[PDB]
């Protein structure tokens, strides 16, 4: 079985209608539960049999039933229902958890600050070069940050690592780093950062030269 | 309430065990689940220990690699982890559907991180992001640390003693390349505040115990 | 909300079944609701029926030496379905309220108003070689196309969809368990006081029982070993009577107690079927398919066994065993074996929902 | 005599044979109250056999008496508890077990007092031998009669069924009979031929018909709890393995 969560972000507010549809490859009858997950956390119990929901939990939940395909209803939206939701059935023995859902705080598209830095001097001695480029405060995520170093590329070799919204900010910062060796750091003649949100109207020009 | 424990490191192709410390509930009334979450992805299913019709259920990764048992006088239901590829690193959880009437996998965890490398214990470092007057355009700063070849998850890394504690971002540990951990931190401060008190990258490595607390400076 | 429907193998007849699992409240049984879609003018101009059997695939004999299968109908009805009945003048109920108004005018409901004291669906357990139609109460909804009541039942069309009469344990429990038994052994001393006592009337499946073995042996003998042990009482009615006791789960430490002393230890115990799975011919709850299910759940009825004419009366007890020293003389060949019997009702919780949800591969 | 006495070990063989199956169905019985009737008839007709069967070889080869009455008695009552399980389960498809089984090892211990004092080796007769005839023939025509009226029967009901087990249990019910009643007719005919005509020839044939006879009913009394136990296969397979170890209902919504 392969249940999958069609929405697999919902940036939405509080008091905004969040409907997360898990459709199954096939037939798993009226065995689904959900779970929400805290960031870093053990997974709630919140509906059984597709429709009922678990004791001791908001009625603001509810799961709808169809064929194959399972909602759930929040509408609500509280702070406390921020979290990652997985739909899960138990209609035969390997049971199949759905992708996951993560639910954040709908906020106003911001420009990524792109403030890349250049690599380190301590770590030029070590024998590496990482030149991580540091955009930060983007509430749209989803920001396809291109190295560019020396007009190439470099695909693969980037290691980006994105944090999780902000506290009160709500918006997500993304770090990408070069991963090159000290003899790739003179061949980078000229490093750049080609961050791509949606907030940025075009690619960014922050370039690091050597 | 469960409680579980047993998560660290093994080689590939090793072996660990992990076990459930069900408390308050029944092994034969309530079927054991063994949840595995790997970091940053989806839960996934492993095994489920009826103990009531003697069935050991187990998912087609994990087939015969596990070997989860009960052991009902102590009320735990001990799982076998054997084997273990590198693939294999994950947060494992612990759940209690109902023996009869499953209506899902109630009573959860706390949850056992079992992360399955060759590596060792390696130090960290506290190599300063370069910044650069000309490089922020705007008032906010580039100044930052860069904490690289960690062995563990946890890496502490404070910034300026606890001082500079709203506006520093602090990227999650992504893995490096070779294997180890990467976790970096970067915190914007006044475009003129490049000499006008410098903020110092006070990390403390867990495992290694490698507190350097270095200062960062601009290029 | 949801339904069952089963069809023939040709297509033309299908069945509508709202719950495959009716629960018998002792006084009162969920009446089997449902409709049966027919085809007017595909089915030959043939009128349809719809048949509750309720077989009794058991009796007396054992290990087919007189005996093979001796189905008993506990309980038939037959009503017309294809034909609107004589004046059915009876409700319809929500089940067949919305379903008959979705699938038209070709389907024509059918209502079985279960008898009171009759048995709840309880399969024995079938040994390993044995396989297929399994022993016990099986109740069946057979709806089939017959001109007449005898009309062979032609098996291309004659859907039949298998129902539970199943009982869940009451919401309010009495009693304790409380029932003590003395010997004067050998005539010596006061007889010893086995007051033994569990900690609840109702346990639910797989829930611990307390077994709280409380002795005063005051004669010369000593007890070498104490057995606390949990019996399926499985009284076969088709017999007159034929009662066959069963031990499930078995507590015997070897925990002893001197004479002229006092003993207090719980033997707590659970009965489950990973350790009962070897027992053949042992009651199980009933099976709609080769579906693993529980240890068979007391079965209770109206004034209890009112009017139990035929059926599977499962009980449970526990016996409070007292492996004693041979009295007088101890050739280590005999010993003295005073035992209390302590009756408990294993039975389900009530369910809200549809009651099964396990993982079926 | 060589050729008896070899035939004779030879049925010796089989009865210990017959024995340890006995045994192995008493055994299974331990753990039904017709079976455990039956089963207690088998650990008798088992005794019975290890006291004649070995009393047949000494026969053969040749108080002793008194035994050989006491297993015979014992097997009589054991082949009357068979015989008539056999008929109750026949008329069953046409506490108080315990206290059952208690008085039937009673009434076989009653009924193996009678023959002692008159059949023995005495290093008078008349009445002995025709006491022994009485009961001889008491014993034939009550199990000949009821094996008969069992296996008539099962066959009825079986056979248009189709059975097998009825089969097996008249092929055993004719052998048993062809074994106890002509053991009974023959014991009643050696202690009822006139001395006129009895010569050597005719005692010795008498002789060598009741040992061959005696095997057989030997056979017999293991071959009727086998007879019993054949039906169980299933449960025999698990005693024995025991013993050796020491269209489709979919859903639619309304």
């Amino acid at each position: 079985i392969q249940m999958t969560q069609s929405p697999s972000s919902l940036s939405a507010s509080v008091g905004d209608r969040v409907t997360i549809t898990c459709r199954a490859s096939q037939s798993v009858s009226s065995a689904v539960a959900w779970y929400q997950q805290k960031p870093g956390k053990a997974p709630k119990l919140l509906i059984y049999s597709a429709s009922s929901l678990y004791s001791g939990v908001p009625s603001r939940f509810s799961g709808s039933r169809s064929g194959t395909d399972f909602t759930l209803t929040i509408s609500s939206l509280n702070p406390e229902d921020f979290a990652t939701y997985y739909c899960q059935q138990y209609k035969y023995v390997p049971v199949t958890f759905g992708q996951g859902t993560k639910v954040e705080i709908k906020r106003t598209v911001a420009a990524p600050s792109v403030f890349i830095f250049p690599p380190s001097d301590s770590q030029l001695k070590s024998g590496t070069a990482s030149v991580v480029c540091l955009l930060n405060n983007f509430y749209p995520r989803e920001a396809k940050v291109q190295w560019k170093v020396d007009n190439a590329l470099q695909s693969g070799n980037s290691q980006e690592s994105v944090t999780e919204q902000d506290s009160k900010d709500s918006t997500y910062s993304l770090s990408s780093t070069l991963t090159l060796s000290k003899a790739d750091y003179e061949k980078h003649k000229v490093y750049a950062c080609e961050v791509t949100h949606q907030g940025l109207s075009s690619p960014v020009t922050k370039s690091f030269n050597r | 309430q469960l409680v579980e424990s047993g998560g660290g490191l093994v080689q590939p192709g090793g072996s660990l065990r992990l076990s459930c410390a069900a408390s308050g509930f029944n092994v034969y009334s309530s079927s054991i689940h063994w949840v595995r979450q790997a970091p940053g992805k989806g839960l996934e299913w492993v095994a489920s220990i009826s103990s009531y019709y003697g069935y050991t259920y187990y998912a087609d990764s994990v087939k015969g690699r596990f070997t989860i048992s009960a052991d009902t006088s102590k009320n735990t239901a001990y799982l076998q982890m054997n084997s273990l590829r590198a693939e294999d690193t994950a947060v494992y959880y612990c759940a209690r559907s109902r023996q009869f009437w499953y209506s899902g996998l109630d009573y959860w965890g706390q949850g056992t991180l079992v992360t399955v490398s060759s590596a060792s214990t390696k130090g960290p470092s506290v190599f300063p992001l370069a910044p650069s007057s000309k490089s922020t355009s705007g008032g906010t700063a580039a100044l930052g640390c860069l904490v690289k070849d960690y062995f563990p998850e946890p890496v502490t890394v404070s910034w300026n003693s606890g001082a500079l504690t709203s506006g520093v971002h602090t990227f999650p540990a992504v893995l490096q390349s070779s294997g180890l951990y990467s976790l970096s931190s970067v915190v914007t401060v006044p475009s003129s505040s490049l000499g006008t008190q410098t903020y110092i990258c006070n990390v403390n490595h867990k495992p290694s115990n490698t507190k350097v607390d270095k200062k960062v400076e601009p290029k | 909300t949801r339904v069952f429907k089963k069809a023939s193998p040709n297509g033309k007849l299908t069945v509508y079944l709202g719950k495959r699992d009716f629960v018998d409240h002792i006084d009162l049984v969920d009446p089997v609701d449902g409709v049966v879609l027919v085809d007017p003018e595909y089915l030959k101009e043939r009128r349809v029926y719809v048949t509750l059997t309720c077989a009794f695939r058991y009796g007396r004999e054992d290990l087919d030496v007189l005996g093979l299968t001796f189905r008993k109908d506990l309980f038939v009805a037959n009503v017309q379905s294809f034909p609107p009945a004589p004046e059915d003048k009876k409700p319809l109920t929500r089940l067949q309220e919305r379903l008959i108004k979705k699938l038209g005018e070709h389907a024509y409901p059918f209502t079985f108003e279960i008898p009171p004291n009759l048995p709840c669906s309880v399969t024995l357990q079938p040994g390993p070689e044995d396989t297929g139609k399994a022993c016990g109460v099986d109740y069946e909804v057979k709806a089939f196309c017959a001109e007449n009541l005898e009309e062979k039942i032609h098996k291309r069309n004659s859907v039949r969809l298998v129902i539970r009469k199943v009982q869940y344990a009451p919401e309010r429990p009495g009693p304790q368990p409380t029932a003590e038994t003395t010997r004067q052994f050998l005539m010596s001393d006061k007889p010893l006081h086995l007051e033994a006592s569990l900690d609840k009337e109702i346990y639910y499946h797989g829930e611990p029982i307390s077994v709280n073995v409380h002795v005063t042996n005051n004669t010369n003998k000593t007890v070498k070993k104490i057995k606390i042990s949990v019996r399926q009482y499985a009284d076969i009615c088709l017999f007159n009577t034929a009662q066959y006791k069963c031990p499930v789960a078995m507590e015997e430490a070897d925990d002893t107690v001197a004479p002229s002393s006092t003993f207090c230890k719980v033997y707590t115990l659970t009965p489950f079927l990973a350790n009962n799975r070897e027992k053949r011919g042992l009651a199980l709850d009933g099976k709609l398919k080769h579906e693993d299910t529980n240890l068979a759940s007391s079965t209770l009825l109206r004034e209890g066994a009112n009017r139990e004419i035929l059926g599977i009366i499962v009980s449970y007890k526990v016996k409070v065993k007292l492996v004693v020293s041979r009295g007088g003389l101890l050739g280590d060949l005999a010993s003295s074996d005073v035992a209390v019997e302590l009756p408990f009702t294993l039975m389900h919780p009530k369910p809200k929902e549809e009651p099964p949800h396990r993982e079926v591969p | 005599i060589y050729s008896k006495v070899l035939v004779t070990a030879v049925y010796l063989a089989l009865f210990v044979v017959g024995t340890v199956g006995n045994t192995v169905t008493a055994f299974t019985l331990a753990r039904s109250t017709v079976h455990y009737h039956l089963g207690s008839l088998a650990l008798s007709d088992l005794l019975t056999l290890l006291l004649a069967m070995p009393v047949e070889l000494y026969n053969f080869i040749w108080g002793c008496r008194g035994y050989y009455f006491l297993r015979d008695a014992c097997t009589y009552a054991t082949a009357l508890n068979v015989a008539s399980l056999s008929v109750e389960r026949y008329l069953a498809l046409c506490s108080r077990t315990k206290k059952f089984i208690s008085a039937i090892w009673l009434a076989s211990a009653l009924l193996a007092v009678p023959m002692l004092f008159t059949m023995g080796e005495q290093n008078h007769t008349a009445t002995v031998k025709v006491v022994i005839q009485v009961n001889t023939f008491m014993s034939f025509i009550f199990p000949m009669v009821v094996i008969s009226v069992l296996n008539t029967i099962i066959a009825n009901k079986l056979t248009v069924m189709v059975r097998h087990g009825v089969r097996v249990l008249r092929a055993v019910v004719i052998a048993f009979v062809v074994c106890w009643l002509p053991y009974h007719v023959r014991r009643l005919m050696f202690c009822y031929i006139s001395d006129e005509q009895w010569t050597p020839f005719l005692y010795d044939f008498y002789h060598y018909f009741y040992m061959v006879t005696n095997a057989l009913f030997y056979v017999s009394s293991t071959i009727n709890p086998i007879l019993y136990n054949l039906v169980s296969a299933n449960f025999r397979h698990i005693f024995l393995a025991t013993l050796a170890c020491l269209n489709h209902t979919l859903s639619s919504n309304a």
